[PDB]
DNA sequence: TATATACTAAGAAC
DNA sequence: CGTTTCATTGTTGTTCTTAGTATATA
């Protein structure tokens, strides 16, 4: 969808006396559950997609304010970019004392009408000016029949909800919890896009993740040309990036204001001010000095116009894993520049896959960049698990190292092992099996940095101090393999360390 | 390591004439020595260069005599290379009219080495003589000369106009003498130490490769909690960047110290200037607002680690990881710390087991404290000289990205017709850069890209030359040998006209 | 004890 | 004829630079 557009999620909780103090047992509370869900998802969205929009608005309350001054509707925080000033507002309600505050500030929960609730949350989406990529509404209620008493209210409810379904807005409820009354065919089968007393769909909204994402962002579009005449349009995209911590901003010590760094360069002999034209680049070779233009120090790189230079093809066994150089990239046609080039792209991909052969190219990502040698190794698509995209179809960009990279190894001799040790190592390596999944692990540094960020943003009673799968679970290795370390010691270990 | 360089050129008469179709040995070897001095100029290696332009119309050498050590002009003694020496060589040399022996110059350079290579610390010595073998030489001291070369640790090489695979009987018997001398130095392999002048151009044309020594990092390869193994990590491939940066210097004065890149921090209000390095505290963006984090709280709340922590998290199938996902900056090589053989054999057991069972290891990695940890593939490698294991960064989950990328097999709007398909077959078979050779399935990889110098550094050194050898002059274009180097070998381009021609009639190519 | 050689880790530039 | 609203072109994230600290080596 339109990239500049942004995701928008509005939060809407049943504020009636129904679930404010349901608390059948003393281990949970639906309001203490819904607010927990909202806080968790909203803090996750802080780090994840800080560019997006969230809003929380309660219905059925007794105090009133909204855009249209209606009855029993409270817009707690409007639609805006997420921030701590609202983390605190939500946190103010978390607690039995907090629920006391909520009830004596907005109300026990009066009469309501989800028609007017849909009417008003629609107004919230309408209000804000930034374009919206996706628009989702989350209800939080368990009164599976909003009203079996006034059918006219319910008819107007279907009408307005169907309208929202056709104004571009989706709607969603997770059935939180109710003694009985845990069904969706009662008035909601026609609303949302078998059933039980609790929603799995709300459990994952507690998964409490700190990832971040960027949309289908073309890193650079370059025109792959087969020769000097045939040219096709390729979008160099990125599929692994090594996220770094967000770059810090320098702030004034009491005033916490931005400080607008103003680095400059000027003379030492005089109190003048050197201008960018007024400086020269230099090196020192052979006990003699060198001068070039600041313009020339970048002209020393002009090698080829931007694009891709296919020369020939290679067998996929000759392209070796042993000589990785840079994060790989992905190749996919972009129909916009050269119309119809997608056909030729597909032809090359299919036929190369058929003959199990690589494609070699010269890659000049932008101007003023020396070219490297890159392999267009085709990739087949796989969808088998649930018919959802896993490996996008197209070409890799396996960068091929230049000679100056080999880093000649300090040769040492080899000593073969005896087949007895390798035979027992067979069992050793078998025992420590574990299936590896691409998203198995997290950066302890990035995760902990984000965590400390929330900790300071809120002063929540301790920092989270997340423990992460990066550290090995030592007892597991000592146990599930046994004491075979001593076996290999008595096999191939003399007394010295 | 250290090395001593003493080049020896002749300035006699015979090299002043040659076949009109090929440049004379004088100018040929002259370009050769010029660009060789270029090599050891750009490379910052501590090699010290001396020059002996024997066969001189005069005699300017420390060992001057009436007939002993005659007709030699030592250009300059064994010190560092520098530009003005190169320029003088390019200019001061003159065509000669005499003929002189080269054993003379060989012993003279021998004496120079014995007189200087001990006065300053050295490790290995090299003597190189360029000539055309048109000299009158006696075999008197050859035994003693080779003896001293063995004792003084000097390697002798000769470079001659003819090719091993039309010269005078003088030159022919000189060539036989040269073979005798080289074999009298090293052995039968002395044949390879014979060199022509065209092949010298071919083997020398490129600028000096930027050799780069790695660091012996030893680490404790940890598996479980009771099978620690000393492991020596080494880097294999690294995106190489130039060593010393482009120093910024002021025009018309050309001093570095006359410029200060001082940074000043101001406030947005009335352009108030903040005190440079104590009033600023670093913040971070958390949604709308900025959290006053700091540096002290950074070092206090930062994640910590035990240290090296190269500990194996587990083992997995080869296909369980893939080429695409390799997320490294650099690719390590994982070898045993030397002198502990039992460790080496244990590691060999590890590697071979992983190989035959196509299993791959996943190890937590960290170069040291205060550095971000790291998890990735530990791939094992086999070479007849030695087994190998390599480590590469593999992504953390936040680093992985996901995209839809609407598929292609839905090509009801693109429709790769069979004519186009068999066309592309003709292409990918015809432009096949690699084709099987020697019945060993070593395909036509006359584009390895693994032996090819990085053209960036080539252009950088060429620029530094062309604007060093000259005062202010406009820059030159890319030297055609660089382009021929970068372009594919010609035969592939030749085979490609017809298939691309049949392409151009089978697809749309809108603007 | 001095020197540089290595590294990572910053930065800002574009 | 004047006022209001909407849509689009400039927008940037990334790479490279320098820094800084790191250590062992000679």
């Amino acid at each position: 969808y339109k990239y500049s557009g942004r995701d928008s999620l509005i939060f809407l909780v049943d504020a009636s006396k129904a679930m404010f103090e349901s608390q059948s047992e003393d281990e949970l509370t639906p309001f203490d559950m819904s607010i927990q869900c909202i806080q968790s998802v909203y803090i996750s969205k802080i780090i994840s997609s800080d560019r997006d929009l969230l809003a929380v608005v309660f219905y059925g309350t007794e105090k009133d304010k909204n855009s249209v001054n209606f009855k029993n509707i409270y817009v707690l925080q409007e639609l805006d970019n997420p921030g701590a000033k609202r983390i605190l507002e939500l946190d103010q309600f978390k607690g039995q004392q907090g629920q006391k505050r909520f009830q004596d500030m907005m109300g026990h929960g009066s009469d309501y009408s989800l028609s007017e609730v849909l009417w008003v949350c629609a107004n919230l989406f309408s209000d804000v000016q930034f374009k919206m990529s996706h628009k989702r509404i989350m209800l939080f209620t368990n009164e599976d029949n909003p009203h079996g008493n006034d059918s006219a209210k319910a008819s107007r409810a279907r009408t307005k909800a169907g309208d929202l379904r056709d104004t571009g807005i989706f709607l969603d409820l997770m059935h939180l919890k109710k003694p009985g009354g845990f069904d969706i065919s009662l008035f909601y089968r026609d609303i949302i896009s078998v059933h039980f007393e609790e929603s799995s769909k709300l459990e994952d909204l507690l998964r409490k993740v700190r990832a971040k994402e960027t949309r289908k962002r073309a890193l650079s579009r370059l025109k792959l040309k087969l020769n000097k005449d045939i040219v096709i349009s390729v979008g160099i995209y990125n599929l692994v990036q090594k996220a770094l911590k967000p770059p810090p901003i320098k702030l004034y010590r009491e005033t916490n204001e931005p400080v607008k760094t103003k680095t400059r360069t000027f003379n030492t002999s005089t109190g003048g001010l050197l201008l960018p034209s007024d400086t020269k680049r230099s090196q020192i070779y052979g006990s003699r000095q060198i001068i070039l233009e600041k313009e020339e120090t970048e002209e020393l790189k002009r090698f080829d116009d931007p694009g891709l230079m296919l020369m020939g093809f290679k067998p996929l066994v000759l392209l070796k894993k042993h000589h990785y150089l840079r994060p790989s990239l992905f190749v996919y046609p972009e129909e916009s520049l050269v119309i119809g080039s997608s056909t030729l792209f597909s032809a090359l991909l299919i036929k190369c896959l058929e003959k199990e052969v690589a494609a070699l190219c010269r890659y000049t990502p932008r101007r003023n960049i020396p070219p490297y040698f890159v392999a267009l190794v085709p990739q087949e698509e796989e969808l088998d698990d649930q018919k959802i995209q896993v490996t996008p179809p197209g070409f890799q960009l396996v960068f091929l190292p230049f000679a100056d990279d080999k880093r000649k190894m300090p040769f040492t001799e080899k000593i073969m092992a005896t087949p007895e040790q390798v035979g027992k190592m067979k069992a050793i390596v078998e025992k420590l099996r574990f299936t590896y999944r691409s998203d198995s692990f997290e950066n302890p540094v990035l995760q902990q940095h984000f965590r400390n960020l929330e900790a300071l943003a809120l002063d929540l009673m301790e920092p989270e101090q997340a423990v992460d799968l990066t550290l090995p679970k030592v007892e597991a290795m000592n146990k599930r393999l046994g004491s075979l370390v001593d076996e290999f010691k008595e096999l191939v270990y003399p007394p010295d360390y | 390591n250290k090395a001593a360089v003493v080049l020896c050129m002749d300035v006699g008469f015979t090299m002043s004439n040659s076949i009109p179709g090929i440049e004379s040995p004088f100018e040929q070897a002259k370009k050769v020595i010029t660009m060789f001095v270029q090599r050891q100029v750009f490379a910052e290696n501590k090699d010290e260069i001396a020059l002996v332009l024997f066969g001189t119309d005069g005699t300017d050498n420390p060992l001057s005599g009436g007939d002993q050590y005659q007709n030699i002009t030592v250009h300059r003694h064994l010190m560092l290379p520098d530009f003005d020496l190169l320029e003088d060589i390019e200019s001061k040399i003159q065509p000669g009219s005499q003929q002189a022996d080269f054993l003379d110059a060989l012993i003279v350079s021998m004496d120079v080495i014995q007189h200087e290579t001990i006065g300053k610390k050295f490790e290995k010595r090299h003597i190189e003589i360029f000539t055309d073998l048109s000299s009158r030489f006696s075999k008197s001291q050859l035994d003693i000369i080779i003896h001293s070369l063995k004792k003084c640790d000097i390697s002798l090489q000769f470079f001659l106009p003819f090719s091993l695979g039309g010269i005078t009987e003088q030159q022919k018997e000189g060539l036989e003498i040269v073979k005798m001398v080289m074999i009298s130095l090293e052995g039968e392999d002395g044949l390879d130490e014979i060199y022509s002048f065209s092949e010298s151009l071919r083997k020398l044309c490129v600028f000096k490769k930027i050799e780069r020594h790695s660091i012996h990092w030893p680490c404790r390869l940890t598996i479980g909690s009771n099978l620690s193994i000393r492991i020596a990590a080494y880097k294999s491939i690294l995106q190489e960047r130039v060593k010393k940066t482009w120093t910024v210097v002021d025009a018309k004065t050309l001093k570095k110290e006359d410029i200060q890149k001082e940074t000043v921090y101001c406030l947005n209000d009335d352009d108030e200037t903040e005190v440079l390095k104590e009033d600023i505290i670093q913040g971070f963006r958390y949604g709308s607002d900025i959290v006053p984090f700091s540096k002290v709280d950074e070092e206090q709340m930062k994640y910590k680690s035990e240290g090296k922590c190269f500990s194996v998290l587990g083992f997995c199938k080869s296909s369980q990881v893939q080429r695409r996902f390799f997320m490294g900056n650099q690719v390590l090589k994982v070898f045993a710390a030397r002198d502990d053989e039992a460790a080496a054999v244990a590691l060999s057991s590890l590697i071979h087991a992983l190989d035959d069972l196509d299993m791959v290891a996943i190890v937590r990695y960290a170069y040291d404290k205060r550095a971000n940890p790291q998890v990735g593939v530990a791939f094992p490698h086999i070479k007849h000289n030695y087994e190998c294991l390599v480590y590469v960064q593999l992504p953390f989950m936040e680093d992985l990205r996901q995209y839809m990328f609407s598929s292609l097999k839905n090509s009801k709007k693109y429709a790769p017709t069979e004519a186009q398909l068999n066309a592309v077959d003709a292409l990918i078979d015809s432009m096949s850069l690699a084709k099987k050779d020697e019945k060993t399935d070593t395909l036509e990889d006359l584009f390895p890209t693994t032996k090819i110098p990085n053209p960036r550094f080539q252009r950088l050194f060429q620029c530094l030359l062309h604007r060093a050898l000259h005062p202010r002059e406009p820059l030159p274009p890319i030297q055609q040998h660089i382009w021929n180097m970068l372009n594919p070998p010609a035969e592939v381009t030749t085979k490609s006209q017809i298939p691309l021609s049949k392409i151009k009639t089978l697809f749309p190519l809108i603007e």
